[PDB]
RNA sequence: UAAGAUAUCAGAGGAAAGUCCUCUGAUCAAACAUGCGCUUCCAAUAGUAGAAGGACGUUAAGCAUUUAUCAUUGAACUAGUUCAUUGAAGUCAUUGAUGCAAACUCCUUGGUCACACACGGCGCGGAAGGCGUG
C-alpha cells in the first residue's frame, strides 16, 4: 500500500529523525510537511486512514510549537474541509483563533468567508460578525473586512436599515481605505429618491435639531429634498475632514515604516527601525485611549516580533499602571514567557507582580520548577542574571517561611544552610562562575554582632584558610572585608581602627599589594585619612 | 465567486450571484426508510363471505346494463346483414339476364354513364371484334341504369382484346365516364 | 423517441357494404363585440389618520420550559456514584432550540375621483368574476 511504502522510504526516515534533533528550526518541520503531503499526492476521502492520521499529527503537533502562524491554521482546516468533515474545521479555527487571542485578522477574515457557506442559520451568522468585529474591526487594515459584512447584509438582509446602521460605524474608524466607504455612503445619499427614506440615516428629531429638515413636510418637495441632501452631504464631507486628519496622520508616521506584518519564525531578525516605529506605533495608540483598539495594537505588533521580550514588557507595563488591572498583567507576562528567548527580564518583572499580587503559592511553586530545570544546580549556571534573580527572591520566602536564629530580629537572610551552600558551592568555581564579587558585596550587609561574628569565621576566614589565588589578589575583596568590619554597630572606634589594622592590613601579601592597593587605598582615603600614611609604608 | 468553471468570462460569471444559502429546518414528513403504504392488508376473509348475504339480500336483483344493449343491438344488426348477403348468394347460371352463349366470349363493362346507350356501347366495344350480344343491366326494382354491361364477342381473342384495349387503358372514355372493363368474373 | 390526427353528432347529395368528399340541422369550443336596476372591490384632510400584506426587523441574554456523546481497563464506593487512562464517531449553536405574548419601528399596494355635510340605490370611471344574445 501507499503508506507502508512511504515508512519504508530513505527521505522519511531522515526528514522525521531531522526535526526531533531540532525542533524550533521550523524548516525542517517545513519539510516534514511539504514532502508528506506530496507523497500522498491524491488527498481525496479514497486515501488510507493511517496516512491521513499521520498527515492530521503532523499539522497538530507542528501547531504546537509555533502557535503564531496564520497560514498554517488555514491550512490545516481546508485540509479538513476537502477531506470533509466541517466539524473538525470549525474546531481548528476556534483553536487557530484562541492561539492569537481572539484578535488576528487573517483568521477572522478566511474564517468568516468559509462561515458563510456552512452555517446555512440567519441569526447565528451575523453573530459570527459581532464578534468579530469587536476584538479585529478597528484593525487599520480591516477594510476588507467590513467589505465582507456590507457584502453579506445586502445579499442577505431585506428591510434595509441594517445597512445603513453598519455603514454608519465604518464612516467613523480610521481605516486605511476609507475613501472606498465613503464613496458607498455618497452613492446613497444620491440615491435618495423620498422623504421618507432620510429616517433610516438618523431619527425623526435629531434631522430636525441639528439641521432643520422635517420628513412630515407636505408641500412642494423636489427642491426641499434636493436642499436635504446638500444640507446632509455636508456633514458628511465635515466627518471625512476628521477621518482623513487621522488616517493620513498614521499613515505618514508610522504605517509607512513597518514592512513586515507577519511572524516568520524564531530565527528571524527585524530591521531597528521597525522596532522603532513599533515601540512609538504603541504609544502613539495608548495616547487615543480606545482599549479595543489598544490590546489589538499589541498583538498586532507582537507577532512581528513575538521573540523578543521588548513588547512583552510594555504591553504589561500600560496594562499595570494605565489600566491598573495588575492580575491581567500577570497573564501577559506568563503568555509572554513561553515565545521570547532571553526569558530573564520578563522573568524578574514576572516575579515582581506576583509579589504585589499576594500569590506567594505560586512563586514558590514557580521557583522549585525554575531549580528543578537545571536539577538543582542553579548555583552552577553560566549566565548569571538567572542565578541571581532566583536567588534574592528564594531567599524573601526562607525569610517569610522559617523563623529568625539570631538577635534584634533580623531575618536570616543569605546566611541560611539552605542558601548559603548554594551561596558557598557559587563560590567555589572561583574563575568560571563569573558573578563572584557582586555576590560576595552582598554579604556584607548585615550590621550586627552575632552575622558579622559569623561572616568573618564562615567566609571571610576560611577563604584565607584555603587561601585561593583569585579572591586574594581582587582588591574589592580586601575592601569589602574591611567593611564589613567598620560599619558593625558593636564595636567601637577603638578596636574598629585596631582590628582593621592590627590584623586584617598584615594578611596580604607584598605581592598582591600591587593591584590591590588601588581598591584598598579608596577605602583608607575616605574613612581613615589619620592612618594613611602606615598604609603605604608597608607596601 | 472564485474559480467560475463556466463558459462565460470573470465579469458575467460573477454577475449570477446566487441567493445565500438555505435555512435548515427540521423535517415534518416521515423519514425515507421509514417511508411505507399501510401494510396489514387483512385479506378477503371467510367472515366477509360470510358478510356477504346481508349485502346479497338488499340488493338482489342487479341493475341492467343498458349501455351493454347499445352493443348487442348494433353486433347483431351486423349479422343480420350477414343473412340478407346469404338470401343473394344463393340465387348466376339462372339471372335469366346473364345466360346467352360462352362466358369466355363475356367482356363486363362497367363504371359506364347512367346516360350512356346500347348503340354508343355497341361502337365502342365493337372497335374490338364482331359482337354477338349486349345487354346493360338495370335495377330490376326501377330501371336506373347500373352502370355496367355485359357484351358477347363472336371470339374471346377479340373480348380479351377488347378487355386489353379498353379498360386497362385507364378505363374507356364514353360519353363522360371512365369505364373498366374486366371479363365476366361472375 | 416515433407515428398518426386537428370538434362531435345526425341527416341529403356524388365516386347491399364501408370509406372518401360536399351543403343542411343539432350540440361543443375559441376569439371578438355587446348587454343586463347582475355579483364583489376600489383609503383621514371638516384630518396628522387608517385597510391588506409583509419584515429572511427591533425590544430581547423577554418570559416559561427541556437539552449537550458511546465503548474498553483500574481505584474508591453503596449492595447505582466519582476520578484517571485506551478506542470509536462528532452541523453549527446554549446570547441556542422548543412553547407564550405583547409593544414599537419600518417596507410594498390603491380612484387617496365628482357631487353633497344633507333624518333600506338607480353620478362618471377602473379592477375582478358570474350570466345572455350576436
Amino acid at each position: 500500500d501507499k503508506y507502508t511504502a512511504l515508512i519504508h522510504d530513505e527521505n522519511f526516515s531522515t526528514l522525521t529523525l531531522n526535526v526531533s534533533r531540532y525542533p524550533k528550526s521550523l524548516a525542517y518541520w517545513e519539510k516534514l510537511l511539504n514532502y508528506i503531503v506530496k507523497a500522498s499526492a491524491p488527498i481525496c476521502k479514497s486515501t488510507e486512514p493511517q496516512l491521513l492520521k499521520l498527515i492530521r499529527c503532523t499539522y497538530s503537533s507542528m501547531l504546537n510549537e509555533f502557535p503564531y502562524l496564520e497560514n498554517y491554521y488555514i491550512d490545516f482546516a481546508l485540509l479538513e474541509y476537502k477531506l470533509g468533515n466541517v466539524s473538525m474545521s470549525h474546531k481548528i479555527f476556534q483553536r487557530g483563533l484562541q492561539a492569537f487571542n481572539q484578535r488576528s485578522l487573517l483568521l477572522w477574515t478566511s474564517y468568516l468567508k468559509f462561515c458563510n457557506n456552512v452555517i446555512s442559520h440567519q441569526k447565528q451568522l451575523f453573530k459570527k460578525y459581532e464578534t468579530a468585529e469587536e476584538y479585529v474591526g478597528l484593525h487599520f487594515f480591516s477594510g476588507e473586512f467590513w467589505d465582507l459584512y456590507l457584502e453579506q447584509i445586502s445579499s442577505r438582509c431585506t428591510s434595509s436599515k441594517k445597512y445603513w446602521n453598519v455603514l454608519r460605524k465604518i464612516l467613523e474608524i480610521p481605516l486605511h481605505s476609507f475613501s472606498k466607504f465613503y464613496a458607498l455612503w455618497l452613492q446613497r445619499i444620491d440615491d435618495i429618491m423620498d422623504l421618507k427614506q432620510l429616517s433610516q440615516l438618523t431619527s425623526k428629531d435629531e434631522l430636525l435639531k441639528k439641521l432643520k429638515i422635517d420628513i412630515n413636510y407636505s408641500g412642494r418637495k423636489g427642491p426641499y429634498l434636493q436642499d436635504a441632501k446638500k444640507k446632509l452631504k455636508k456633514i458628511t464631507k465635515e466627518m471625512y475632514m476628521v477621518v482623513q486628519y487621522q488616517v493620513l496622520e498614521i499613515y505618514s508616521i508610522f504605517e509607512s515604516k513597518i514592512y513586515i506584518n507577519y511572524y516568520t519564525s524564531p530565527e528571524t531578525l527585524v530591521s531597528s527601525d521597525e522596532i522603532e516605529t513599533w515601540i512609538k506605533y504603541l504609544d502613539y495608540t495608548i495616547t487615543l485611549q480606545t482599549d479595543s483598539l489598544t490590546h489589538l495594537n499589541f498583538q498586532r505588533a507582537l507577532l512581528p516580533l513575538a521573540h523578543y521580550d521588548l513588547v512583552w514588557i510594555k504591553y504589561s507595563k500600560w496594562l499595570i499602571n494605565s489600566k491598573n488591572d495588575l492580575l491581567g498583567a500577570k497573564n501577559v507576562l506568563l503568555m509572554g514567557l513561553k515565545f521570547s528567548l532571553k526569558k530573564t527580564e520578563i522573568i524578574k518583572l514576572l516575579y515582581s507582580v506576583i509579589c504585589k499580587l499576594n500569590e506567594y503559592v505560586l512563586l514558590r511553586n514557580l521557583l522549585e520548577k525554575i531549580e528543578s530545570s537545571y536539577s538543582d544546580n542553579v548555583e552552577n549556571v553560566d549566565d548569571f542574571e538567572i542565578f541571581w534573580d532566583y536567588l534574592q527572591f528564594k531567599t524573601f520566602c526562607q525569610n517569610s517561611l522559617y523563623s529568625s536564629r539570631y538577635s534584634d530580629s533580623q531575618s536570616n537572610g543569605l546566611l541560611n544552610k539552605e542558601l548559603f551552600d548554594k551561596v558557598w558551592k557559587r563560590l567555589s568555581c572561583k574563575e568560571k562562575k563569573s558573578g563572584q564579587e557582586i555576590l560576595l558585596n552582598n554579604l556584607v550587609q548585615f550590621y550586627s554582632k552575632d552575622t558579622v561574628e559569623f561572616v568573618e569565621k564562615n567566609i571571610f576566614q576560611k577563604i584565607i584558610e584555603f587561601g585561593w589565588e583569585y579572591y586574594l589578589q581582587n582588591g574589592m575583596f580586601w575592601n569589602c572585608y574591611c567593611r564589613l568590619i567598620y560599619f558593625d554597630t558593636s564595636r567601637s572606634y577603638l578596636d574598629k581602627r585596631q582590628y582593621i589594622v592590627r590584623k586584617i592590613w598584615p594578611q596580604i601579601d607584598k605581592k598582591f599589594a600591587q593591584s590591590v592597593l588601588p581598591s584598598l587605598t579608596e577605602f583608607c582615603e575616605s574613612y581613615f585619612p589619620e592612618e594613611m600614611d602606615t598604609l603605604e609604608e608597608m607596601f | 465567486m472564485n474559480y467560475n468553471l463556466s463558459k462565460y468570462p470573470d465579469d458575467v460569471s460573477r454577475l449570477f450571484k446566487p441567493r445565500p444559502p438555505l435555512s435548515y429546518k427540521r423535517p415534518t414528513d416521515y423519514p425515507y426508510a421509514k417511508r411505507q403504504t399501510n401494510p396489514n392488508i387483512t385479506g378477503v376473509a371467510n367472515l366477509l363471505s360470510t358478510s356477504l348475504k346481508h349485502y346479497m339480500e338488499e340488493f338482489p336483483e342487479g341493475s341492467p346494463n343498458n349501455h351493454l344493449q347499445r352493443y348487442e343491438d348494433i353486433k347483431l344488426s351486423k349479422i343480420k346483414n350477414a343473412q340478407l348477403l346469404d338470401r343473394r348468394l344463393q340465387n348466376p347460371n339462372v339471372d335469366p339476364h346473364i345466360k346467352d352463349t360462352d362466358p369466355y366470349r363475356t367482356i363486363f363493362i362497367g363504371r359506364l354513364p347512367y346516360d350512356l346507350d346500347e348503340i354508343e356501347l355497341q361502337k365502342y366495344f365493337v372497335k374490338f371484334g364482331e359482337i354477338e350480344k349486349i345487354r346493360i343491366v338495370k335495377d330490376k326494382i326501377t330501371q336506373k341504369s347500373k352502370g355496367y354491361a355485359f357484351i358477347v364477342f363472336k371470339d374471346p381473342i377479340s373480348s380479351k382484346m377488347a378487355f386489353k384495349e379498353i379498360g386497362v387503358h385507364r378505363g374507356i372514355q364514353i360519353k363522360d365516364r371512365i369505364c373498366i372493363v374486366d371479363i365476366e368474373r361472375g
